[PDB]
């Protein structure tokens, strides 16, 4: 329709392009050296990752964010 | 062979014991719940073909090696849309990890007795 209140649009989403390959270091050796944090949680195994923000590190699932 | 990876992959269709994709096929590398592997070398990889040999370098972890990304793509489950003769479109996979259980077959140990060679 046609309101006076001016539209409000969802949240356009960006989309990732091989996100862990920015966070397994590997160099010519045999070292696999990660960039980011594994989870502290043991429901789970030790597949995912920590949130990697300016002061801050945020789950993906346990919401336990770690301070500085 | 490939008609052994056929057989394998439609026991992991029929028996749910199957990881596809990427991340949850390194999360279930990383996680000690793997048997086989697979790869498709020979393609536009300029950094995939170093990150997967570095995942797939760990703890014995096997490999097939194939062509295209294209006909991995049929007996896995992918695009099961249109069987009526050929495929509409399959979309390209790269690795799928497979973790059968009730592994009483012929296939198994020729693919097996394969990969210890």
């Amino acid at each position: 329709k046609s309101y006076t209140t001016p539209k409000k649009n969802k949240h356009k989403r960006k989309k990732v392009k091989l996100a862990v390959l920015k966070y397994y270091k590997v160099d010519e050796n045999g070292k696999i050296s990660r960039l980011r944090r594994e989870c502290p949680s043991d429901e789970c195994g030790a597949g995912v990752f920590m949130a990697s923000h300016f002061d801050r590190h945020y789950c993906g699932k346990c919401c336990l964010t770690y301070c500085f | 062979v490939n008609t052994a990876l056929q057989e394998v992959l439609k026991t992991a269709l029929i028996h749910d014991g199957l990881a596809r994709g990427i991340r949850e096929a390194a999360k279930a590398l990383d996680k000690r719940q793997a048997h086989l592997c697979v790869l498709a070398s020979n393609c536009d990889e300029p950094m995939y073909v170093k990150l997967v040999e570095a995942l797939c370098a760990e703890h014995q972890i096997n490999l097939i090696k194939v062509d295209d990304n294209k006909k991995l793509g049929e007996w896995v489950g992918l695009c099961k849309i249109d069987r009526e003769g050929k495929p509409r479109k399959v979309v390209g996979c790269s690795c799928v990890v497979v973790k059968d259980y009730g592994k009483e077959s012929q296939a198994k140990d020729v693919i097996e007795e394969y990969f210890k060679c």
